[PDB]
């Protein structure tokens, strides 16, 4: 045998045991007509065919599958018909491949989605409550203040990981708790002592629901309700210890030394290799399930045998976790400060202005426009690449609905500018220096400053290709377009006058013009350029004349203004897909 | 004929931990043995010691015996078939053409007939000659299915005619049918004097009386092995009977495993695996198979030549069948051979978007356009030609690397069949893109200033392709590879070229690392062909041409001979890199 220990409950669900019943649903793509009643206090859990409209069953039931809709059928939760509301008041889901945070422990990924979905009206000392009771609960006591890093590799095991990933569902209190495939990749002894953790959950007066695909023979003894389909019919459902008996007596009895679970999925199973292969046991599929149903007709059940958190809050919380995670991360951070590093003094020398001759006058703008046409390169890949790894994140977070298209986006903008301002430092100042650049403080900042601008404008551009595209290479494909665009509009490899219409105001709105013809004029504004000549008609022959540098500073600030309403705009309403 | 495969000792370590310990196992023909394991068994490392595709790695101080003799460490790849439990199969050919390619690949005696007679053959063992001259493609209601995939490896493992197979966990990623399926067909292929010794994860309670012999480790050592009758009595004895309705694979492989989840449950788990370990060695059963090995050895009965026969065609007839083994693969497929001939057509069309004509006039951009459009050339050209390699050559690997062990070919002679059937395409590719463009953005009209524009950027389009190849070999990621090169080619023009940083006046290194850049080169004749014959019109500093070239690239009019042969022999050097750094992949 396994293991023995402690099975005592810690947290349990303070209401009446809200019912869910379904009359007989048909979904398709599916799902043919189902008819059940279960209770809080029950573990139901369904076996039937590998991924055959079961997998989305679970989806159905809360209304939320996709490649079919609900074509018959009345979904009844608590005695309610079954709506977006009370799927998101009465239902926990368990999603199989979800996130957390890598760099955060146990008690920190619980605490931060704790402080956004406990009321409002609850204390500090009651959310820490909360939590500490779904820990002990959920056995982990043990191991509460380690790291959860997945990638991270080093910390807590898959159970673990699954465990914390209940606690985020456990920590409202729910009363109807579905889990989809618990039993993914754990192991035998893990897999076992995991389902013991829900049954002691549902003993905690909840409604526990599991989909399970060819569960082990032990797993299979620690049924209580159990449902066993073979496609979109269902063969039979009620207590699992009498599974042998109702098929014994129906003909197709089971067999000595043979895992019951994965005896009779195999004996309804419908194969498509051939015309008469399909053809003979769909008929035994809706044959058995047209016999099971009368077994069961005259009995019921078909069984045999508060204010919330605010928008600031939620923008305080997200903006603490995001921070809180990404500052912990040592690895990325000296590796995205070489990358400045070693990047600003490959421009600086080779632009080398001291120990030799002076800086030529098209070595002189050749620079500037580099400092900001090649800033995009690393700034793209990046920015694009950190959102495609939160989209698992995202999705659930805002689709489960604990903060709004609001907090996040202004979390996410203003999270990245801690680490934003390091890498510019690391990036601007070396360019600045080893060039032989206009001394003096003045410049040197308001150059400092408009290269800020241009690199958060480019935030946050790439920022909204990612929420705005459904794929990683199309996203990439189009920001490297604008920023093709951006470059050759940039006003240094072309000519700005002999710009045909259409190229003539992309340089209008181009960020990699507007960082060119700013740089050009903070160096050459009003200084005399030794051969002297002063700066002035030196700018006016190369049009930089016009918008003056104060302008260049607001017109930066537009673009990205314009890119910002792009972003929130492709939040509230494009939805976030993971992969 | 007893033909018999043999373990007399097996044991295995890395450099500190071990891996196996004394695992002694022992088959005959006509017997299907399953091996199961839990996680860290090392029974994915038992198959790879027989297969012997470990070679050196460790030590193994193990004795492999096959028909009473025992073999060398040199004789392993020449007797056994080992297929992978991912098969890659190239999308673009039929079930026909792959097992007509593998054929080829595999014998080197003549009468290319019978040849049709052999791939026919191993398509009506596995019943995919139902199936066979149709496209193998995606997933399963657009393509081939999941089993169809795993039989066409069978059918490619089949055409060597190998007497030994080990399969690793041929049943993962399958149906209960297609899986229940593959077993059948596997346990047909033992009865048919052959050896099969198979994994398997989640064995369902089918599977039980219908393995000839199953053998259990846990942690390198062996728990079991025998008969699933064997087996029932064995733990009976030991004191575990069947549970009433537990599959007894479930049951065993949970008694004899270690649970780790605490440190009281893994020294107590252990204990009893000690208990499980240590009966069976003192078994009647265990002591049948160390007597029945040896009975092996000094029966002179029937001793054999290691099978698959050592028959091997040739480096130049070999390239020859993945020539066109991929060129097939190509041009079949309609997607890439429309991107890789027109994305340097997209990027020229791009240019000429935003600038339409040169204006020969100094003020209205008579050079400082001309400087842009070589710049772009020079430096998008190599990463276009990149591109051809991070998207279609990844999937040519993993076909490679599967052929490579099982000896079809070295992984070396992939990318040389690779290196040429990319030839005919990027020579068109350029010229579609430069016959479109030059004549339309009016650099200069003469017809042999347009020749020897077309080849100048021939090479770039190559050398960035083939580098790519050479990355390819050693970094394992695709999306890395295209983060690095992209970077050289900026790095490379911005340097090499004289046009961002005149090459007379940058600090030294910049000149030094200059003369290595294929960029300097392709400029310095680029430089040529439009600045030469010019005069313009108009501050206004260069009048004529000749004034701009001497700028910058000085005395490069006279080097444009040695200019061109210089930046054309990089790609004979990119290859002959590539073929030693794929035989450096050849150990990792
Ligand atoms: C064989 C040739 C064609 C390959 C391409 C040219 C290679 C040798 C040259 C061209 C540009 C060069 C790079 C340009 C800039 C730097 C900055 C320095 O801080 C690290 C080395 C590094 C990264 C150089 C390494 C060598 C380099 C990659």
């Amino acid at each position: 045998f396994s293991s023995e220990s402690d099975n005592s409950l810690y947290f349990t669900y303070s209401g009446q045991p809200n019912t869910l019943e379904v009359r007989d649903l048909n979904y398709q793509v599916g799902i043919q007509n189902l008819s059940f009643k279960v209770r809080s206090g029950q573990m139901l859990a369904i076996i039937g065919s590998s991924g055959c409209g079961r997998a989305s069953l679970l989806d159905v039931i809360t209304g939320r599958g996709h490649g079919g809709k609900i074509k018959s059928g009345q979904i009844w939760i608590n005695g309610q018909p079954s709506s977006p509301q009370l799927v998101r008041k009465c239902v926990a889901h368990v999603r199989q491949h979800n996130q957390l945070l890598p760099n955060l422990t146990v008690r920190e990924t619980l605490a931060f989605i704790a402080q956004m979905r406990l009321p409002r009206t609850f204390s500090q000392a009651q959310r820490d409550k909360r939590v500490e009771d779904v820990i002990a609960e959920l056995r982990l006591r043990q191991c509460a203040d380690t790291r959860v890093g997945n990638m991270y590799v080093r910390g807590l095991s898959g159970g673990e990981r699954r465990r914390v990933s209940i606690g985020v569902q456990l920590l409202w209190n729910p009363g109807i708790l579905i889990l989809d495939e618990p039993t993914s990749g754990l192991d035998s002894f893990t897999a076992h002592n995991l389902v013991k953790t829900l049954s002691r959950l549902a003993k905690g007066n909840r409604l526990v629901l599991i989909s399970l695909h060819q569960p082990r023979s032990d797993i299979f003894r620690l049924f209580d309700l159990v449902l066993l389909m073979t496609s979109g019919t269902p063969i039979y459902l009620g207590a699992a210890q009498h599974m042998v008996q109702y098929f014994t007596a129906i003909g197709y009895p089971c067999p000595r030394y043979s895992n019951p679970a994965d005896f009779y999925v195999d004996l309804t199973s419908i194969d498509r290799r051939s015309r008469e292969q399909e053809l003979a046991t769909r008929e035994k599929a809706q044959s058995l399930a047209a016999l099971f149903l009368e077994k069961v007709r005259d009995l019921d059940d078909f069984l045999w045998k508060t204010k919330m958190p605010g928008a600031v809050q939620q923008f305080t919380t997200l903006i603490r976790r995001q921070i809180s995670n990404d500052f912990r991360d040592l690895p990325t951070l000296l590796i995205h400060g070489a990358e400045a590093c070693l990047m600003s003094m490959t421009i600086g020398f080779l632009y080398f202005g001291h120990g030799s001759i002076q800086l030529s006058f098209m070595d002189t703008a050749a620079l500037l426009f580099m400092i900001g046409a090649l800033i995009p390169f690393n700034v793209i890949l990046d920015v694009i690449s950190k959102c495609y790894s939160e989209r698992a994140m995202l999705y659930y977070e805002l689709e489960d609905g604990l903060y709004t298209t609001g907090p996040y986006f202004f979390a996410k903008i203003l999270g990245e500018l801690p680490e934003h301002c390091a890498y510019i430092i690391i990036y601007g100042m070396p360019t600045y220096w080893l060039a032989n650049l206009r001394p003096g403080l003045q410049p040197f900042l308001l150059h400092f400053l408009l290269v800020w601008l241009v690199v958060f404008c480019c935030r946050i551009m790439a920022l909204a290709a990612a929420a705005l595209l459904p794929t990683f290479h199309m996203a990439s494909f189009f920001s490297n377009a604008l920023y093709n665009s951006f470059y050759l509009a940039g006003g240094f490899m072309i000519n700005l006058s002999s710009l045909w219409t259409v190229p003539a105001w992309i340089s209008k709105v181009s960020f990699l013009r507007w960082c060119f013809e700013g740089l050009m004029k903070i160096q050459f504004s009003r200084r005399t350029y030794k051969m002297a000549v002063s700066g002035d008609k030196i700018l006016s022959v190369m049009e930089l004349d016009s918008y003056p540098l104060y302008a260049i500073y607001l017109i930066v600030i537009g673009l990205s203004g314009g890119f910002m309403v792009l972003y929130y705009v492709s939040l509230r309403f494009i939805k976030q897909k993971p992969s | 004929e007893p033909h018999s495969l043999g373990i007399l000792h097996a044991s295995y370590s890395v450099s500190t931990r071990q891996i196996l310990k004394d695992v002694s196992l022992y088959v005959e023909s006509g017997q299907i043995m399953c091996i199961l394991g839990s996680s860290g068994s090392g029974k994915t490392t038992l198959l790879d010691a027989m297969s012997g595709r470990l070679g050196r790695a460790g030590t193994f101080l193990g004795e492999v015996y096959v028909n009473g003799r025992a073999l060398r460490r040199e004789q392993f790849q020449d007797c056994f078939s080992y297929v992978l439990q991912s098969d890659t199969l190239l999308s673009s050919l039929t079930v026909r053409e792959t097992l007509h390619y593998t054929a080829l690949l595999a014998i080197r005696r003549g009468n290319p007939g019978s040849f049709q007679k052999k791939v026919e053959a191993v398509m009506a063992e596995l019943s995919l000659s139902h199936v066979a001259d149709r496209l193998i493609g995606n997933y399963s209601l657009g393509g081939i299915s999941t089993g169809e995939r795993r039989r066409v490896s069978i059918a490619a493992q089949l055409l060597q005619d190998p007497k030994v197979m080990l399969f690793d966990e041929p049943t993962t990623g399958l149906d209960c049918m297609t899986a229940n399926q593959i077993v059948v067909l596997l346990v047909e292929l033992a009865r048919r004097n052959r050896i099969v010794v198979l994994t398997i994860h989640q064995p369902r309670s089918e599977l039980f009386q219908l393995f000839d012999k199953i053998a259990i480790l846990s942690f390198g050592e062996l728990i079991f092995c025998g008969t699933p009758a064997e087996m029932l009595d064995f733990f009976n004895d030991c004191g575990y009977p069947c549970p009433e309705h537990s599959n007894p694979f479930d049951f065993y492989m949970d008694l004899t495993s270690v649970d780790t989840q605490s440190k009281e449950r893994e020294i107590e788990t252990s204990k009893r695996v000690q208990m499980i370990e240590s009966a069976y060695k003192k078994s009647a059963i265990c002591h049948k198979t160390l007597k029945n090995i040896e009975r092996m050895k000094h029966l002179k009965t029937l001793p054999m030549v290691p099978f698959k026969t050592k028959d091997s065609p040739g480096v130049f007839s070999k390239l020859g069948v993945l020539l066109r083994r991929v060129t097939r693969n190509l041009v079949r497929n309609k997607l890439a051979v429309i991107t890789r001939l027109l994305q340097n057509l997209i990027m020229g069309l791009f240019l000429l978007f935003f600038v339409l004509r040169v204006r020969s006039n100094v003020l209205k951009g008579a050079i400082q356009d001309r400087v842009g459009l070589l710049y772009q050339f020079v430096g998008a050209t190599p990463y276009t030609g990149m591109l051809n390699a991070v998207n279609l050559f990844p999937v040519l690997r993993a076909v490679s690397d599967q052929e490579s062990q099982d000896g079809l070919y070295q992984k070396w002679q992939m990318m040389l069949a690779y290196a040429l059937h990319v030839l005919p395409f990027s020579v068109v590719a350029t010229m579609i893109f430069s016959s479109v463009c030059y004549w339309t953005l009016g650099l200069h009209p003469e017809v042999a200033r347009f020749g020897y524009f077309s080849a100048a950027l021939l090479a770039p389009h190559l050398i960035g392709e083939f580098l790519t190849l050479v990355l390819l070999g050693i970094v394992q990621n695709p999306n890395i590879v295209n983060s690095v090169v992209a970077l050289l080619s900026i790095a490379g023009v911005l340097v090499g070229s004289g046009f961002l940083r005149n090459i007379q006046e940058m600090p030294i290194p910049f000149k030094i690392i200059s003369y290595f850049t294929f960029q300097k080169y392709c400029s310095e004749i680029l430089v040529v062909n439009e600045f030469y014959g010019l005069n313009f019109t108009c501050m206004c500093a260069f009048t004529q041409g000749i004034q701009f070239i001497e700028k910058t690239c000085p005395g490069a009019t006279s080097r444009f001979t040695m200019n061109f042969l210089i930046l054309y022999s990089f790609i004979p050097a990119l290859v002959i890199l590539g073929i030693v750094v794929f035989k450096i992949r050849d150990h990792l």
